[PDB]
This record gives C-alpha cells, structure tokens and sequence, in this order.
C-alpha cells in the first residue's frame, strides 16, 4: 500500500543553497561539445595565485611607487596587510576573497623595479605583525621579518608575507580582524642610497603585484557587494 | 573547495521580478521600437546573467536614476552575484529556475520556450472563453499550487557551445552590434495566471525568478569588475 | 511681458560626454565667463550636467559664495559617458515647476551644449523634454561647441536663430541674458 | 614564448560545426605580418592602452598591417578558426624607464568609440593612446542598443566588456620592462563561443599594449621608442568557401 | 548517558524574539551609538549563547526593569537553558536554527551571513520596485511557506577554534573590552517578508528563533552560575 | 532522440475547457438534434485528438467567428499540438489525463466512462437529497481535494486496434458518415462538484482537461497540415 511518511517541519520550503537537485523539465538534450576550449577554470584559486597590480593613492590611483632620491629613515611605502584595504580592491586576491568570508594563506607581493638598467642599490622588505603603532624607522623595520632585495640579478622579488594569526582563518572584510589594529604592515624600505647613473632618469618606479601563495585557501561564500554596477 | 567553480555558482540567487500575464501576450518587438506599438512589456524573464533590456539581450546594463513619466520603463536584469565572481570569459551550465511568488496566495504558472524559439502569441476560443496559446505547447508549462513555488532544472539548450560572459564580436553586422551575443540564454520564462482572458483582473501581480547554475564549468580566465575608491 | 520679471533665472545645461572630451575646458571657460560677469545678486543660476545621469551639479541659488564653490566642481568634471540631453532638461523642468509654485512671473533661460550630437531616439526625448521645458515657461538657447549640425539644435531651441556657435556664444549671450535685464525690474 | 592555456597552441582539430573540408592552409603560412603602432612618449599617462583587434587589424590595416594573402583568404571563407601569435618589439634602451604590458585580451570591444560605432584610421592617429577613463573601467562604452522612441532610454552604468586596469596581468601577458627584455612573445590558441566563429565579425583576441609605468628619459638621450608588432595565425581552419566579401 | 555533553545540548530552545524586516535594513552601528542615527534596531539575531545587546556580542547580560520612554530599548538575548548547565569554558558545536513565526499565517524568509561578514544594506530597483539586496546572495536565504517554519543546520563557521563560554582576554585593546570575544558566533539571522518595499505594511511582525547545538563538544571544566538564597 | 515518437507525444497539453456539472446530467443527444431538447451541453470532454462537436466525434473541426445569439454554441475540441506533428495515419497510445481547475479553490471530481459505454443519467434520493448516479459506478470517479488536481493514466480501451488520425471509410452507412470513425476515443470525462443537487449553485464553473499520450506508437506515414502563404 502507501508508504506512511511523516513530513518534517520544513516542508514546502524553498531554501536557496539546498545541496540537492530538482525535477528535470526538458531532459534528453545533447549539448554541443566543449572539448575545443582551452583553459578550463576548475577552481577560482587558479586566479588568486596570478599576480595582479595593486593600487596606491599618491579615482586615478597608481600601481607603482615613485622612488625619491632623498635618503630617509621612514618607509618608502607602507600599506597594511588587510584584504579589505583599498590597496587590494582591484587585485585578484582582494577581489575574489572579498566575496568570501574567511581566508588562510600567504599573500605574495611580487615586486618589479622599473628603473634603468645600471641602477645599483638594496631594498629592505619588512613585514610586521599587528602592533599598536605602525613601524616607521628602519631600525623598527630590521627587528621584524625582513628580506634584503638588491638591484642585482633580482629586478623582481616575491616577498611571501607570512600567515601569523590567532585563528585558523581570518575575517576577510574587516578593518580590525584581530587585536587592536590593522593586521600587519608590509613596508618597502630603501637600505643603501640608490646609485642612479647620470643621463638615466632619476626617481625610478617600483611596480607592485599581489598574488596568493600555494597554500592560500578560502571559505564560506557570501553575497557579494553589488556596488560595482552603479 | 569552496572556491570550486562547480560549487560556487551552484546556489540560488535573484534574477528579475517580472509581472504575471493575465491575457494573451504580445512579445516585445525587437529594437528599435517606435512609439504607439501596442505590446506587453516586462512580462518575460530572459534567463541570462548578462544584462538585458525589454526581455532581450543587451550590451550594457542600465538602471533608472530619475524615472520620469515620458516613455515606457524597461525591465533591465543582471546577475549581481555572478559578475563580481565571474573572473572568466565562458560559462556553460545547466540552469535551475525557481519562481517565487510576490503576491499573497497567488496561483500562477510558469511557461518557457528555448533559446532561439519564440512565444506563441494568440488565443483560441474554448467554450466562448479566450484561452491563450501559452496554456499548451511542447515546452514545459509548470503549474503552481495556490501559494506554491515552481522549480525545474533547464538544460544548456542554446546553439552556442558556451555562454560568453565577455564577448567582443558582432552577432549581426557592425555599427552597435559589437559585444552583443545573440544565442547566450537558457531561454525565457513568463508567469501567467491559469484563468481565461475574460477573468482578467485589474491588479498587476508580480513574481520573482531565481536561478541556480547546476554543473558550472568556466573557461578562459579574465577580469573582475572595477571597484571605485569613493 | 508687460510686467517685469520679479525673479530672473539662468540654467547652464552642460554636456560632459565623451564627445566633449577635448573641449570641456572651452565649455568651463564659457560658463565662468558668464558666471563671474553677471555678479548681480538678483540672478539665481543653476549648473546642470549630463552624461548618463542628468545631474543638478548646483541647485537654483543666487549667492556668489555657493556659485564659486559650484565652479570648483565644474573645473574637475571629467568628461565621459553617453549624451542624455533629455535628462539635462528634466533637471531644469523639475526646477521650473518647483519655482512656478509662488505667484511671480519669472523667466528661465536654458543654455545647452553638444560637440557630438545625439542618437536618433536620444534626440526624440530631448525634443520632448525641451518641449516640456518650453511649456513651463522657459527660453532655450542651444550653444554649439565644435562641429555639429545647425538643423538638429534648432529643434531643441526656439528657432534656428537661438543656436549659436561657442566662439560667437559669449559674443551673443553677453547681450542676450542682458536683453531681459534691460526689460526686467 | 608565452604559450596560453596549453603546452602547444598549434594543436587544433577541425571544427565540428561544418560538413565540408576546411581550407587548412594558404599560400604563405610561415610568415609574419608586421604593422606599425603608435610611439610611446612621456605625455602618455598611466594605463593609457592601445588595442590591436585580431583579426580586426588585418581588415582595417591598423598601422600598415598588410595581411597579404591571409586577408584575401579570410575574405573568401565564412567561418575562420585560428590561434594567434603576436610579437611586440619596442627598442627600450638603457636610457629609458617604464614598463609596457603586452597582453592578448579575450573578447573585448576596445576599438569601439565610447560614443558610436567602430573607430576609423584617422581617429586612431588623432588620440594616439586611449586614456583609461571611467568609461573603459566600467565598460560604459561598449555600444548601447538603439531602444527606440517607445522605451525610455535607461541610464547605462555598466557593461561586461570593461577593463579592470589593475587586473590585466591575468591574461597571457609579458611585461616589456626597461631592463629585462625589449620584446615580448605571446602565442595563444583559438577560443570562442562556437567551435568556429565568423570571419568578418570576430574579435576573439585583442593585442593590448598598456603603459604601466610612464616613460621617462633624460633630455638629449634616446627619445621616444617606436612600437612594432607581428601577428601570425597558427593553424587556421577556414570553412564555408564563397566569393569575396562585399 | 543523559549527562552526555553531545546529548544534553542537542535539543531546541529559544534564543531571541526578533522583528521581521519589511524594507532594506540598516544594520545597527557599532558601540557607542550617538542619538539621531537612523537605523533598524532589534531585527537581527546574533546566534550565540553569550549575552548580546543590539545584535552585537555583549560582555554582560542586561534586561529592563522599568522601561521608560527616553531612549531606544535594546534586544538583549541569552541562552538561559545553556549557562545553567554550562559548567565549562569552551564549546564548539554545529548550530541548528529553527525560526518559528509568532504571527498568524505569516509568510516570512530567513537570511543569514557568517561569523565576521556583514549585512548587505541597500536596494536595487527591479521593475520600479525597491527590491533590497537581502533577497540575493551566496549565503542561505531560506524561504518559508505561508504559515511554515524555517529550519537548517549551520556549521561552525567562525575563525575562533571554539566559542569561549567564559573569556578573560581583550579582543581589541583594553579599557572596557575585557571579557568580550569578537568571533564567538555562528553568524546572524534576520527575518524578512519577501515583498518589495512599496508593499511595506504598518504592523510590526515578530518572529522567534530557536537553536539546537548539533555535535556538542565542551572543554575545560568550570563553574555554574550562583543561585541566591532568598 | 527528440524526434522519437514515444518521446515526442509523451507530454501534457490542453484539450478542452469543459464546464463542471452541478446536477444529474443529460448526455447530449446524437446528431441531428432538434430544438427544444432539454439537455446539458459542453459538460463532457471526449478524449480524442480528432475534432469533436457537442462531446461526440466530428468529421471536421469548426470554431466560431461571429458567435451571435440564435442557437446553442457547441464545445468543439482539437489537439493543436498533435496534428501539426502527426505525420502519420494510425496512433495507439495510453492516455494520461490531468484535470486542472480554472476556478479559485474549487473542489471538483472527475468521472469517466469507456469507449463505447455511456453516461448514467439519473438520480437516487439519498436522505431526501437528489444524489445523482455519477457518484457511483465501476468506472474511475477520482475525487479532488479543495484546490487540487486530478490525474490518472487511462488504457487503450477502444474496440478499434488503433486510432485513425486520418480515416476514409464510413462507420455507419454513407451520405455524410464518410471520414467519421466511431470507436476512436479513450472515453469521455466530465467534472462534477461532489454535492447533491439541492446545493446547486448559480455560477458556471469551468475546468480544463490536459492530455499526455503514454507509450505512443504511430503507423503509416502521411501528411502534415497545409501552412498558408499569407
Ligand atoms: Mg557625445
């Protein structure tokens, strides 16, 4: 006879993200084949790992950092490492990951010195953990995690920003995210004063990228910000 | 694997809020449309994440800022939750449509006709009642209960192999047909109250169309939309 | 009219499309030369721009402090977008109708601009909204920045005589705004 | 040579949307096509790009890009299906600084006037470098539909063929730096919504030269480097033989 | 095994009685909130057994004894059946939310956004109707039938490893941020009537939020609350 | 295999919009019918794709162009979606009938009687109420819920081996019985409100009859109908 079924309390409820199919209406359709198209994106972490340009206030922002010839004991640029920060809005790290809720991995800033060929000098690349006050002095930059980038064979340096966090994942749209302030600070410092040859232009430009590490992982898709369309 | 393309676009989201038919419709005449054309506007939901206008595929997306009285306003739809996470060029998937009523205790019914076909726009006189020709057909006309929800999964029916998220060619000849794909749609739906035309009411009943992309496949990595700095 | 205009108005409806992309500085120099000249505080002027959103950039005000703050906005308007000259006229017609609710017989003067002219159906609503602005009691002057069609701007203005090229525009409108001012109160 | 999406973009099967034999070759297939492109100066701002549509360049002859007997084969076949191979040279000396971004953008309308139809050859000489305005970032200049006098024209605020200018390095790209290389080498396969698109009206790729760092050189030093390019189709498959296009 | 921790907290109980949204909400601005801020109060249920105030995590619990007219009263929630049997410090479990209507024949709908994310607070004009941006999204917006009940099980989404029942640190810097955990929540829900904003009614419809802790795990034995001797 | 005959006709489509009985019916008397015959017209749906008139099999199909007042109009049915794809002569299939109400919250009930049988047209007085003889019988009288849909699959019951889509013989003797098959039907249905005759209302409630041809088999290839050139 009839199978006696007791329907549950969520009967006749259309839930949006129900992980199950529905009734096919117009089945038995042979779709045309798509074997000819190359480069199928199986996973959107194939595009967080592609290095895309950052932005810098000096709606006309600048992907590079000008390098003034004045030697000084303060950072040449120092932006905080937060994926809601407006130096990451138009990357592919901070634009994919802003539409999610949690991340875990290593942001990988790829540098590119776009100055002349016979430039010689060193740069210091200090990532700081989130402290109560932003590090400015080069002495305050040596004590953090650093790596010295020379303009030698390395006209392109990929400084892997570490993942140091009291939780397994981080809130990806949050200014604070943690204890008191701003989640860290990358800071490109100039270490020795830069020898630019004459009849070659002074004030070179260093071009910054922002990719993601191989262990970069995301979680919990949220409804995105639809304010790209206005 | 929450960044998985088959997992990320596999969830329901709003597309368009279309009006419910209460008579035999006149499908919106193709562009350009001169004044005085008696037709039925905004009753059809062209099932595509790409921007639409007047239930036909559009090049750009356009909303209204100061909708004054002169002219007929046009139902322009867009999938806001798609393009902010559509960092790719091509996208073939099987659509899952859910039509939720926005009228208290509405008995509606959802027609459909495939990509490339057209609405059947007339009426036959059954028992001295104008029963229109969208009650019948070889295409799915799913019927809702009084206060229920219509749900079915549609196949990739179009003659294109994939749907271009970004397209640069010309469907017809040039001069303002650039970037306008013709066969990028899973079809078109429309809601109709299953009563004949002499029982046409006076109120204008709306209905909402949801979309789930079953078995999403994306190709050719591309950009994400530009976020402003204001 | 027989009685003089108790209030006098002036509407700058400025194109900021991608067709005036190299001629905005010529347009802004034309607006400032009509704004910093007519320093009379009886003049309530308004700055209307249109590319895609017909936007009132400065409301109908008279004091020269807000107008100088408004000209600081027009100097940084980047040209870009389409040409919706019918939405430059809706911002005028939503201010003439708002100022016909007093009792005075005022006068509204419309200054419209275009380098590259409009599409076939964008021109139709712009012809309709200029008729909407004329029925509310305004006078339309289609000032022409570089190469355009004299016939097309004649449908927008009252006649073909009201259309002026911009190199003759300040030569014309120096005495045309002043034409009502020698008839006003 | 920056291959795109595969190890070998020369590998290409015949299209599955034809019943006839494809014209797999023509009278000179192992030769390049060299065309001029506008010179890069100091006054070029950041992100001022310059697009070369493929195969839109073989027809309009953008910069003297004479297609020889490839344009005269493209005009005599309906469906065309090839993978491109560009090579942009620019004589960056030691005395220059700056960095071009040479990419192959899939499916964009960057040769289209943000205010009309398609660009001419004189208007590509007047402006010399297309400035990245708010329109090209928001896609607000891909050509709007003529809706007609009936529908009120909506305020077009976005279009999906934009450029996010900070994300152009997702494409097949090589950065033409001042001190690593002087020329790029990009090789891309066929893509498209169909297994083969049309011939006269396809824009499946687009050569794109974008200025990331503005050019700076000392006065009296080497001035204003020229930009050339060399487009060459790899394994085309012409279908639908007919007479010359009208 | 009725004292089993996986068995004891695995049952439904009341958390909060929240009001149902009828327009595009304004999420409650963070503390302190000055007067004159136009916002929407008490419409959001911060899903946490810890005490809340104004849909944000609170240090203490506070009810009202003589609720006079001056000021805006605040929806303070607490899980009374939890802390009387929470003789422990940490508690990770997967939440099961059930939203029961407290209005006769109500058609409501339950949004959600994860721990660390935020409400999407605007509206898009679909067909000259202000449809808000909480009808769409990548997060579960379950829809109820007319007179039905919304039920779904939410995972442990937060970036904390466990939820501190008792916490003694400082989330931000000190001076009244002691004992206030920031990422101890399964998220936040909110009810909305699935009609556009021009069909906003005048009555203020409530709804009730139940909670079941699936797969309860408790650590670090601690105290139970003090029972008075009066 | 979308051109498969077993697949193509295996889908639901409209046949007739018949009126719902509210008393003991009088079945329509056979042709010719003189005036003054008291009977019940158009209440019966002769389940056949061939053209009908007055719930009896017809030779031609005929609609009304200017339906003036004199005479009784006749419910003429035809399967429009059949003959345009019926390029054959014979067609045996098992019918699946679905009876959808065209009245808001109607409780109806669907009778049936096989090919060759007849309606039982009288009433028995149960408890001083005229209960008609179509509430009982050995044939399926399916009952609908209040606002529900009646659905069942009927077998090929007729004494003909197949249904002639095109027929050229004479069922009775000649002179206007040419091309009129007598036993080409799956039977006849009719809707009745399951209340006795003293509770007969005044409104004239309609109902709609759908048809699905399960296990379609077609023989003898023949023509398709002539499309005009105007
Ligand atoms: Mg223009």
């Amino acid at each position: 006879g009839p199978i006696p079924t007791a329907p549950r309390e969520n009967s006749l409820m259309f839930l949006s993200t129900t992980p199950d199919d529905t009734v096919p209406a117009y089945g038995n359709v042979r779709t045309p084949p798509v074997n000819y198209l190359p480069g199928e994106i199986t996973d959107l972490l194939q595009l967080a790992r592609i290095p895309t340009l950052m932005a810098f206030g000096r709606d006309a922002y600048v992907p590079y950092v000008a390098v003034p010839t004045q030697f000084d004991d303060k950072p040449l640029i120092s932006f905080p490492i937060t994926l809601s920060d407006p130096v990451y809005q138009n990357t592919l790290v901070g634009a994919i990951s802003s539409n999610f809720a949690n991340y875990r991995g290593c942001i990988q800033i790829t540098l590119t010195f776009c100055g002349p060929m016979m430039a010689r000098g060193k740069f210091l690349l200090s990532y700081s953990p989130p402290n109560g006050t932003q590090p400015q002095t080069l002495s305050e930059a040596m004590q953090c995690t650093y790596s010295i980038w020379d303009i030698g064979l390395n006209s392109s340096w990929t400084f892997v920003i570490p993942y140091i966090s009291p939780s397994d994942y981080r809130e990806t749209r949050a200014i604070t995210n943690s204890v008191y302030s701003a989640d860290g600070w990358f800071s490109l410092h100039k270490l020795t004063k830069i020898t630019l040859p004459p009849d070659c232009p002074q004030s070179p430009c260093i071009l910054f990228f922002a990719s993601a590490g191989e262990d970069y992982t995301l979680r919990l898709p949220v409804d995105c910000n639809p304010s790209y369309v206005f | 694997n929450h960044t998985n393309v088959k997992f990320l676009f596999d969830r329901s989201r709003l597309l368009n809020v279309i009006k419910v038919l209460e008579k035999d419709a006149v499908f919106p005449r193709p562009f350009p449309t001169a004044t005085g054309t008696q037709q039925d506007d905004g009753y059809f939901c062209l099932l595509t994440p790409r921007p639409t206008v007047a239930s036909r595929p559009a090049t750009r997306f356009g909303l209204y800022v100061s909708p004054s009285d002169s002219g007929v306003l046009a139902n322009t739809s867009l999938d806001f939750n798609f393009y902010s996470l559509a960092c790719f060029t091509y996208f073939r998937s099987d659509l899952e449509v859910t039509v939720v009523s926005l009228e208290p205790d509405l008995e509606f019914a959802v027609g459909w006709f495939p990509s490339g076909s057209e609405y059947q726009a007339s009426s036959f006189v059954y028992d001295q009642l104008h029963v229109p020709y969208h009650f019948t057909g070889r295409t799915p006309r799913a019927f809702a209960s009084k206060g229920g929800k219509v749900s079915f999964v549609l196949p990739w029916n179009s003659v294109s192999s994939v749907l271009p998220v970004r397209w640069g060619g010309a469907s017809k000849l040039s001069s303002a047909t650039r970037g306008l794909p013709a066969h990028a749609d899973w079809g078109t739906i429309y809601a109709f109250i299953p009563r004949p035309n002499e029982k046409k009411s006076t109120a204008v009943k709306h209905v909402a169309v949801y979309i789930r992309y079953k078995n999403a496949r994306a190709w050719c990595p591309s950009m994400l939309p530009f976020r402003s700095y204001k | 009219s027989m009685a003089c205009y108790g209030g006098f108005d002036l509407y700058f409806i400025l194109d900021k499309s991608g067709s005036v992309l190299h001629h905005w500085n010529e347009i802004y120099y034309f607006v400032e030369q009509l704004a910093h000249k007519f320093i009379s505080p009886q003049l309530r002027m308004s700055f209307i721009v249109f590319s895609t959103r017909g936007t009132t950039l400065m409301k109908l005000t008279e004091d020269r402090e807000q107008i100088r703050q408004g000209l600081e906005e027009l100097q940084k308007v980047l040209p870009g977008g389409d040409t919706y000259m019918h939405e430059g006229f809706e911002r005028a017609s939503e201010q003439i109708y708002y100022e016909n609710r007093q009792g005075y017989r005022t006068a509204s003067v419309i200054i419209a601009l275009t380098d590259g002219e409009l599409h076939e159906d964008l021109f139709f609503y712009s012809e309709r909204e200029a008729n909407r602005s004329r029925d509310l009691g305004a006078i339309v002057y289609a000032v022409g920045v570089k190469d355009f069609n004299e016939t097309q701007l004649a449908r927008i203005a009252d006649s073909k005589d009201h259309v002026f090229p911009v190199n003759d525009g300040f030569q014309a409108l120096q005495g045309i705004i002043h034409s009502i001012l020698k008839k006003s109160c | 040579v920056l291959c795109a999406y595969v190890e070998d973009p020369t590998k290409s099967d015949p299209p599955s949307s034809s019943t006839d034999q494809p014209t797999t070759t023509f009278t000179a297939i192992d030769r390049w096509y060299t065309g001029r492109l506008n010179s890069w100066t100091k006054a070029v701002k950041t992100f001022s790009f310059q697009a070369v549509p493929l195969p839109g360049a073989f027809l309009s002859r953008q910069g003297g890009l004479n297609g020889g007997a490839f344009t005269a084969t493209l005009h005599r076949h309906f469906l065309m299906k090839c993978g491109w191979q560009v090579q942009v040279q620019c004589n960056l000396t030691q005395f220059h600084q700056g960095a071009l971004l040479v990419a192959m953008v899939p499916e964009t309308t960057l040769d289209v006037k943000p205010d009309g139809k398609a660009k001419s050859l004189q208007e590509l000489n007047e402006e010399q470098w297309v400035e990245m305005s708010d329109d090209y970032r928001t896609g607000k200049n891909m050509p709007f539909q003529s809706l007609g006098t009936y529908y009120r024209p909506p305020n077009w605020t976005w279009g999906p063929n934009f450029i996010n200018p900070y994300q152009v390095t997702v494409f097949p790209h090589q950065i033409l730096n001042a001190r690593t290389s002087t020329s790029v080498d990009i090789n891309v396969p066929y893509i498209g919504e169909t297994p083969t698109q049309s011939s006269e009206t396809q824009n499946s790729w687009t050569l794109l030269v974008m200025v990331l760092v503005p050019l700076d050189y000392k006065e009296g030093a080497t001035t204003d480097p020229e930009i050339t390019f060399s487009v060459r189709p790899t394994s085309p498959y012409f279908n639908g033989l007919r007479n010359r296009y009208t």
